[PDB]
């Protein structure tokens, strides 16, 4: 049964530590992680207009 | 998106835990393999999550982390690459190796040195896994030869 | 601390029967054709009298070969002749001296000419002359 | 500075002054301590280099290189202990004194402030080394290693003192390197070649070209017990760095004739490593490594254009350890089995299991796996020496092949079944066997974490 | 050298002393206590100082009129330039 | 090798390379007598040159028709997983260097070992000196009298007699 | 190159005789091997392994492929005799597999 | 953070949602889950010290040198006056390395920021970038004397060739 | 490659299209065949050889793809009709070996 | 030793566990059922047919 | 190719007077095992064939050497020869590459390294 | 791990040797001396080890042929090869 903290001592120690090194971080580096653009589709401001 | 990258590295930092904790962690006894074999299982479902995050919005990532030496002009630090070859393959290369060790677990079952077999099968997966993920051309060459020795 | 006359001295004919075997028996009778002869092409200081060379080649073969050990493991007392290339060399194959590989490696070299052509599927060959026209020939519109 | 020479000379009567057998542990204890002083005021700049006295700037220079020199001393008494325990104490008091008497000058040199303290201290060894080779040899061929070790080193280093006294009175004063701020060039003549050739060839005869290395395996094959001074003579050689102080300046503009030192050592680099494959004596087998990827620096130094000094410095202290440590293995495995013939020892790796991973990490750093210092010391060589001319990629690209078959054949020779006749080889590597064999791989790989502390100014 | 003593260096006692005098002096006081020193040791080769000052000064020119990375030969017409 | 038994070394291998050529288990079996027919065709005749043509021409028609990648009987002079297990190899006389507290285990076995040595402690005085009597000068293959005339202890003790097992 | 077309598609043939050979000597002929054969396939630490792959085999090819942003344009107009020309070869591979076996 | 105009970047353009569909989305069972097993052990601790750190505030200053020393003075053989005329020149060659670093990373922000176009956008960095380094190795790079760095002795004697050749020998100018 | 005149902006990887890149075009049918809006063509993320014909059409394909995320199928008729846009284009481009065949023969 | 749980065979052809083969055979369906949708609905080629571009006019 | 290697040859019956080719070896393996089996040894064996293996190989040539046969003056075809060649290859380059660096510019302007 | 004993080897060898219709299965098994059933010089000694390899299957060394006089001798050393009875 438990044996419920072994998976917790396994994963849940790092997941804490690793993100504490990020939330306090991404805005520290002038250019950190490079994530790309949204790739917008004509579902926002646009008409189609075809369909042709 | 904040959890987007951070979960990848989980896959990466995890597999180093099976090594560090081989030297006075108060090691799990024989069935030390099971210590690893489960240490795998959660890595795949860990990698399964970001697969879906990408097949929605795209948005691949890299990381800027840690500055190794900076010579004259070119500044090499290190990074990782989340690219289209990274998102799909990596779950696969772990998914098979999820099933592979069980087989050995039966095949090698009688070998007294089994305990350090799974170590020299473990680094192999680790460093072959950093070849697919690196965008810094030098960094491609750390695991390029890191595997070429593992064959020996 | 072997005292006198450790190794080869100025051969390769200093009373051929005096050497093998005084000590270092390469030949039994001073003629086994193991007599400390093989100073072939001398004046090269290489391999003096040497209870030694040209004894034959291609391997110790490492098989049953079991008086005691006899080849590469177990070290019979003293035969040693020349060595050190013997752990990366073996004996006779089934065929002999057929280079059909330079044939096959050049087998595709026949298809070098198959390189100078193209493979364009559509349309067919349709023997032509001036029908080729990869892009355009005559007027645009 | 005197922070260093004074305690290390203060060492000198820390030894005999002591009692019976306490001597070894007495001096090994202190000799480690000085390493705190070693770093202590050092690893300051950096930029606009440190000079703290008139005739000493200890090392500023970004050629730190001195911290190692102070390591290898209390690695000897752990190394040298084996068969030196079998003769008298008043002689054992000597062998620790002259061994220090070496360590005192290598602190003097590498600082020297100038050219002319370098030389008289550049030749000031060979008094302490020559005495360790001839006595406490093993074979009787040693007596010739005594001569050959001179009559080269001293043979052509006299033309220094003809040249360096020729500069002193020609342009100003050589009293100080840190003033070159007036240097005229060297254009050409049939006189100036000689000047450049006199100010050079003395250094080559130490770090060998493929000619005139005829001494190097003569002295190492047959040489003291532990490699006791054989670890030191792998410091001495690389200490020909001073060519970095000259050829940067002081006839800068003759590269005209460089080519006979390029194509002569550049085709030997592909060469003498290959004459190392069939060797039947193990302490020979390592001695020819030491030529090879040492002699690569001589094509790093002559070429100007840093990214070579980025990579030329890391090499002087690259094999500074790896090439050191191998002479420490082949010693130990020789304690137990008294032949140095490589064949004889086989069927190990069953009987000494822990010493398995010791061979491996050694023979792996000639392979130069990417992360360690070794490659990051070679791949700044290839990047500039490629730009020289594109064709250098071939030969020095071959070097990266034959060296791999080179190393393995030494390990894989010790993986075999052999039980054979040996009743010896019982000792399962008592701690000193594995203690002194460490304090190499621990400090070596470690530096890769912050490897900006091994670099030149460029 | 085994009369079933354990032993490391030489004999009964200070051998036991001789192990703690190498292990402890050798590392944990140097390979660790010392290694700490250079780990966070202060800015090496004045680069730390350089990042910011080679950072600030970029925009200063870029802001008002000035170009970026001149290489104008350090204010000519300070030099008479011998022709022949 | 004595001229009599020289066909055996061929007669051993002859059918050997055969079976790796045939596939069905009967195929080997069906060609047995059929190819066995050729041996005794001349069953009794000269030992010398007359029948040396049974040795002479045996060379060809064998080497011709050789190397269809034979079945190698895996643990043997060659072929896969033959010498495979060396990770034990049983380094007999591992019992020297211990530092007991490693010797607490197998007390009954440490008792037994020192009981074997008494034989090899002194068996020699008549064991070695008999070899000075047994072989007069240049003797060929070197084993002692098979008994050693009363009790061999071992005599070949113990290197051949206690030697290493396989697992 | 108008050779690989000749060359590659011929290799596609042997893809049959690759398989069928090691199938027909192992899975087909009469039992041949020495007696005392202990075979036991009831092996929780094995059967657990295969079962995952073959399940994660069949469904795999379609799941992976079905979800992608399309990165290119395949021709999609494939005339006759260019069509099953691979399958056309394997069809007789199995023929020449068994007939030659 | 940093200085905006030292590290400019284009704005965010957050994508619009498009549910469109009757089917459950699992991310909303994760971003609503993952957030609750993160913030508590994480954000509370950063807030924990950042007030714990209110107890003491150190200082380290912004180091700015004093520039009298000029360039091409002084009388030739001199030491004192030409010791410094490198200290001007040496630091100002350690700067001009890094200004190539900063301008280079800004380039990367032209790619993975976009990466699909890679061509029809950014208008600036590349067409600027190769107008930067071509303002670098000329006169600021002593080559092949870069081994000696040949400070101020060879530093001008490119720039004598950049004077005694250009602008006069150009024929006719 | 219809209008061969210069490019105001020099951006290659033809961010300068002739106007919009065709495969070849026109020559006559269709003189102006008409594609989609370039301002929206590279405003989205659109790979090269996604700038051929049927840009208007395939931009909608992914629209619904992003709609139902936990789904393996959006429109198998559109993806079918994606040929019916493309197949119709490609077959319309199978005609350039028909004209040049009989046009470059005798006359 | 370990246990007797199965004895070997003299070529009496050992028996199966009877849950060995059935539990497997359910995976003989997953190829024969998952082959269902091949021809339904897809043909040898789902393409459209090139109509011989006759209009060279 | 390398080699026959003569797994059959002439024989029978000549040279059956050749015996005691084994008596040579049989003496030793008797004596060697007479050496190798003893209770108290703990040490390696002389094994002279190895002593005469290196010492008749590494040393004991320049003593045996004579500078006479012109197959020992061969080495000029080996030692010096290609070392001239590598000069001929290089010195043409480093020049052909140099001439262009002056008249005409091969490189780009984003090469600062070098 | 497979259990091995000294009985089967007395049986198996007795077995197939009793399978051959060339030998009546009233004849001696453990000791016939095999010279009564050696006929002829060949086609016995190497003939009998042709089948016995088909069950165990290690190599049947050549020089061990002349040990095959005693039917207890063949079974004798097969114990020493495969690590058989105590
Ligand atoms: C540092 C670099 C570590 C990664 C490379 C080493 C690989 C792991 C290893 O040592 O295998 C030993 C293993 C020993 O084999 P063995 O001869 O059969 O074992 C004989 C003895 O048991 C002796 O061999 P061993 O296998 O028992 O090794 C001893 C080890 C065994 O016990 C362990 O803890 C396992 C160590 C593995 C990780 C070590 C720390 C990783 C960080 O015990 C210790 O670790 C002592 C504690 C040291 C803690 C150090 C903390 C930092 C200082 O394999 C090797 O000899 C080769 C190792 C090199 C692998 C390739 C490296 C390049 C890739
Ligand atoms: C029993 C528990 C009681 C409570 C214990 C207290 C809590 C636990 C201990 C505290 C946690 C320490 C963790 C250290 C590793 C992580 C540190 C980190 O990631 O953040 C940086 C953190 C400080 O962050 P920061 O203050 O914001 O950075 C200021 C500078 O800008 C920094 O920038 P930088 O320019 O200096 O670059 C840093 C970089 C470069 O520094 C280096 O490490 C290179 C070292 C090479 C030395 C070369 C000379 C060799 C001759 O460091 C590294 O490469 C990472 C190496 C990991 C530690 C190095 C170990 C050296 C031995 O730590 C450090 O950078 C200083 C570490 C100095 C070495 C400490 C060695 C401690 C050894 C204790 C071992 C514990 C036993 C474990 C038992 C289990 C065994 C199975
Ligand atoms: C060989 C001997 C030939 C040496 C030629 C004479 C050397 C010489 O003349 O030096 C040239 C020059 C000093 O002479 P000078 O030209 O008059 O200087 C102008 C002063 N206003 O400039 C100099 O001062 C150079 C003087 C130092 C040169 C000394 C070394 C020359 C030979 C070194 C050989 C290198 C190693 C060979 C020997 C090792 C084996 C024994």
């Amino acid at each position: 049964y438990r044996h419920s903290i072994f998976a917790f001592t396994h994963v849940l120690i790092p997941v804490w530590i690793i993100h504490y090194y990020l939330k306090y971080h991404v805005t520290t580096k002038p250019y950190t992680i490079v994530e790309k653009k949204p790739r917008i589709f004509p579902g926002d401001t646009i008409l189609e207009t075809g369909e042709v | 998106m904040n959890m987007f990258s951070s979960l990848s590295l989980v896959t990466l930092l995890l597999l180093t835990m099976p090594i560090m904790m081989m030297s006075f962690n108060t090691y799990k006894p024989s069935n030390y393999p099971l210590y690893v074999k489960t240490a795998i299982s959660y890595a795949f479902i860990t990698s399964m999550i970001p697969t879906m995050m990408f097949i929605h919005s795209g948005q691949e990532l890299i990381i800027s982390n840690w500055h190794w030496l900076t010579i004259q002009t070119l500044k090499l630090s290190l990074s990782f690459k989340m690219d289209y070859f990274s998102m799909m393959f990596i779950p696969v290369a772990l998914f098979v190796t999820w099933s592979i060790m069980e087989f050995s677990m039966w095949y090698m079952y009688s070998d007294p040195n089994i305990n350090k077999f799974f170590k020299y099968l473990l680094l192999f997966l680790i460093t072959m896994l950093i070849l697919v993920t690196a965008n810094n051309l030098f960094q491609l060459f750390i695991g390029w030869e890191g595997v070429g020795i593992m064959s020996f | 601390a072997s005292h006198i006359t450790k190794d080869m001295l100025p051969g390769p004919y200093p009373k051929t029967p005096e050497e093998r075997a005084a000590a270092a028996k390469k030949y039994n009778m001073r003629v086994e054709d193991y007599e400390p002869y093989p100073d072939d092409g001398t004046g090269y200081g290489d391999y003096p009298k040497l209870p030694d060379r040209s004894q034959q080649e291609r391997d110790p073969w490492y098989d049953w070969d079991h008086p005691d050990l006899r080849l590469n493991w177990g070290e019979p007392m003293h035969w040693d002749l020349d060595m050190y290339i013997r752990n990366r060399v073996d004996t006779s194959p089934t065929p002999v001296n057929w280079n059909l590989m330079c044939k096959h490696l050049f087998g595709f070299v026949a298809f070098m000419l198959f390189m100078f052509w193209v493979g364009e599927t559509y349309p067919a060959y349709q023997p032509v002359g001036p029908k080729q026209y990869p892009y355009n020939n005559l007027y645009l519109e | 500075m005197l922070k260093y020479i004074i305690p290390t000379i203060m060492l000198m009567p820390l030894t005999w002054l002591s009692k019976n057998n306490m001597i070894w542990v007495n001096s090994t204890a202190h000799s480690l301590l000085i390493s705190f002083t070693s770093l202590l005021l050092m690893n300051q700049f950096g930029d606009n280099s440190l000079n703290f006295s008139l005739l000493f700037f200890s090392d500023s220079l970004s050629t730190p290189l001195l911290i190692l020199t102070m390591w290898l001393l209390p690695l000897m008494l752990m190394a040298s202990q084996h068969h030196l325990s079998k003769e008298n104490l008043t002689r054992k008091k000597l062998f620790i004194t002259m061994l220090i008497s070496l360590q005192l000058f290598l602190i003097m040199t590498f600082t020297a402030m100038e050219l002319i303290l370098f030389y008289i201290l550049f030749e000031a060894t060979l008094v302490p080394t020559l005495i360790i080779i001839t006595r406490w040899g093993n074979q009787t061929e040693r007596l010739n290693a005594g001569l050959y070790f001179l009559f080269y080193t001293l043979a052509g280093s006299l033309p220094l003192l003809v040249a360096l006294i020729y500069i002193q009175n020609t342009v100003g004063s050589l009293n100080f390197l840190m003033l070159q701020y007036w240097v005229q060039p060297v254009h050409n003549s049939w006189s100036n070649v000689f000047m450049w050739l006199a100010c050079m060839m003395a250094f080559m005869v130490k770090m060998p070209l493929y000619g005139l290395h005829l001494w190097l395996p003569k002295a190492h094959v047959e040489a003291p017990i532990a490699g006791s001074m054989v670890l030191a003579a792998v410091l001495l050689k690389l200490g020909g760095y001073g060519m970095l102080r000259i050829t940067l300046i002081l006839n800068p503009m003759t590269d005209f004739m460089a080519y006979p030192f390029i194509m002569l050592s550049l085709w030997g680099m592909i060469m003498t490593s290959s004459i190392c494959l069939r060797q039947t004596d193990l302490k020979s087998l390592i001695a020819y490594s030491s030529v090879s990827h040492m002699a690569l620096v001589i094509v790093a130094i002559l070429i100007q254009t840093p990214w070579s000094y980025m990579g030329a410095t890391a090499l002087m202290i690259a094999h500074g350890l790896t090439s050191s440590m191998l002479f420490c293995l082949a010693n130990s495995n020789y304690e137990r089995i008294h032949s140095r013939t490589m064949i004889l020892a086989r069927g190990l790796q069953t009987l000494l299991p822990l010493m398995a991973t010791w061979w491996l990490l050694a023979s792996l750093t000639n392979l130069a796996l990417p992360p360690t210092i070794n490659l990051i010391g070679e791949l700044f060589v290839v990047m500039s020496t490629f730009s020289w001319s594109n064709i250098t990629i071939i030969l020095m690209g071959v070097n990266m092949v034959i060296t791999a078959l080179y190393s393995l054949y030494m390990l894989i020779m010790t993986q075999r079944g052999k039980y054979t006749y040996h009743i010896n080889n019982i000792s399962p590597s008592f701690t000193r066997e594995n203690a002194l064999m460490s304090l190499h791989i621990l400090p070596l790989l470690l530096l890769t974490l912050n490897p900006k502390i091994i670099l030149g100014p460029l | 050298k085994n009369p079933d003593s354990h032993g490391y260096d030489k004999d009964p006692a200070v051998d036991i002393w001789n192990m703690r005098v190498v292990f402890f002096f050798g590392f944990s006081i140097v390979l660790v206590l010392g290694s700490t020193f250079v780990a966070y040791l202060p800015d090496y080769r004045m680069q730390e100082w350089a990042r910011r000052e080679a950072e600030r000064l970029v925009k200063y020119r870029e802001a008002h009129g000035l170009p970026i990375m001149e290489s104008n030969c350090f204010d000519p017409s300070k030099i008479q330039l011998p022709e022949d | 090798l004595t001229h009599q038994q020289k066909v055996l070394r061929l007669y051993k291998r002859a059918l050997r390379h055969l079976e790796s050529w045939c596939i069905h288990r009967d195929k080997y079996r069906y060609f047995a007598c059929l190819l066995r027919a050729r041996f005794d065709e001349h069953k009794n005749e000269k030992d010398m040159v007359k029948a040396t043509q049974l040795l002479r021409e045996a060379e060809e028609e064998f080497w011709h028709g050789q190397h269809p990648q034979p079945y190698i009987f895996p643990e043997s002079p060659g072929g896969t997983s033959y010498e495979r297990y060396e990770c034990y190899k049983v380094p007999e006389w591992c019992l020297d260097d211990w530092h007991p507290s490693e010797k607490a285990m197998y007390p009954d076995y440490f008792a037994k070992r020192e009981q074997w040595k008494k034989l090899r402690r002194e068996s020699w005085e008549r064991e070695v000196k008999q070899l000075q009597e047994e072989t007069p000068v240049g003797g060929p293959r070197t084993e002692a009298l098979p008994p050693a005339r009363k009790q061999g202890d071992l005599p070949p003790l113990w290197w051949h007699i206690v030697t290493r097992p396989r697992e | 190159n108008a050779w690989a077309l000749l060359m590659t598609l011929i290799a596609t043939s042997f893809t049959a005789i690759y398989s069928t050979r090691i199938i027909f000597f192992a899975l087909l002929g009469q039992p041949r091997f020495p007696t005392l054969v202990n075979i036991n396939e009831n092996n929780p630490l094995l059967i657990n392994s295969i079962k995952r792959l073959l399940i994660g085999s069949l469904f795999a090819g379609y799941i992976i492929s079905n979800n992608i942003p399309p990165t290119t344009i395949p021709q999609m107009t494939m005339p006759y005799y260019l069509k099953t020309t691979a399958l056309i070869v394997t069809i007789l591979g199995f023929i020449l597999a068994l007939e030659i076996s | 953070s940093w200085d905006k105009d030292v590290y400019p970047e284009p704005p965010r353009r957050t994508p619009a949602p498009s549910p469109q569909t009757s089917l459950p989305n699992p991310i909303t069972y994760l971003t609503k889950a993952f957030d609750l097993l993160v913030d508590r052990p994480v954000t509370l601790v950063r807030e924990f010290i950042e007030r714990q750190h209110a107890k003491n505030k150190y200082y380290y200053y912004h180091r700015e040198f004093r520039r009298v020393p000029d360039i091409t003075e002084c009388q030739e053989k001199d030491v004192l006056c030409m010791f410094e005329a490198e200290m001007q020149w040496r630091r100002d060659y350690k700067v001009d390395q890094e200004i190539v670093n900063i301008i280079q990373e800004r380039l990367k922000a032209c790619q993975q920021r976009e990466g699909e176009s890679h061509r029809q956008n950014c208008a600036k960095e590349l067409e600027q970038f190769t107008q930067v380094v071509k303002a670098y190795q000329d006169r600021y790079h002593d080559l092949g004397a870069h081994y000696s760095a040949r400070k101020c002795l060879a530093k001008q004697k490119q720039r004598m060739l950049a004077e005694r050749k250009a602008a006069k020998e150009a024929a006719a100018a | 490659a219809r209008r061969y005149l210069g490019d105001a902006s020099v951006e290659p990887d033809p961010l300068r299209m002739p106007t919009f890149p065709p495969d070849y075009g026109f020559p006559e049918r269709k003189e102006r065949e008409m594609v989609a809006t370039q301002q929206e063509m590279n405003d989205a993320q659109l790979v090269l050889q996604q700038r051929d014909y049927c840009a208007h059409y395939l931009i909608r394909f992914l629209k619904c793809k992003r709609d139902s995320f936990p789904n393996f199928l959006a429109c198998k008729h559109e993806r079918h009709d994606w040929d019916y846009c493309e197949h119709l284009d490609y077959v319309k481009r199978m005609k350039e070996f028909e004209r040049e065949r009989r046009l470059l023969q005798r006359k | 030793g370990g246990g007797a749980h199965i004895e070997p065979r003299y070529r009496q052809f050992p028996q199966l566990t009877r849950s060995q083969v059935i539990q497997a055979e359910f995976f003989s369906a997953t190829m024969w059922f998952w082959i269902l949708w091949r021809f339904w609905h897809d043909s040898d080629a789902v393409l459209g047919h090139f109509p011989y571009p006759d209009p060279s006019q | 190719t390398t080699l026959d290697p003569a797994e059959y040859d002439i024989s029978s019956e000549t040279r059956k007077a050749q015996a005691e080719r084994l008596a040579i070896r049989s003496r030793l393996k008797r004596e060697y095992q007479l050496q190798y089996y003893d209770p108290s040894r703990r040490g390696v064996i002389e094994d002279p064939a190895l002593v005469r293996w290196t010492y008749a190989r590494s040393a004991n040539i320049y003593p045996n050497f004579r500078p006479n046969t012109k197959t020992s003056l061969l080495g000029a075809l080996f030692g010096i020869g290609p070392l001239v060649f590598w000069y001929y290859v290089f010195k043409t380059d480093r020049d052909r590459k140099e001439k262009l660096i002056q008249e005409g510019k091969l490189d780009r302007t984003f090469n600062i390294s070098y | 791990a497979p259990p091995l004993t000294l009985e089967g080897i007395k049986d198996r060898v007795l077995y197939v040797l009793k399978l051959y219709d060339k030998i009546d299965p009233e004849k001696l098994s453990v000791n016939s001396h095999f010279m009564k059933d050696l006929g002829l010089d060949s086609l016995d000694q190497v003939e009998i080890i042709m089948a016995m390899e088909d069950e165990f299957g290690f190599e049947i060394p050549d020089i061990d042929a002349e040990k095959l006089m005693c039917p207890q001798e063949i079974v004798d050393y097969i114990a020493d090869k495969k690590d058989v009875y105590e």
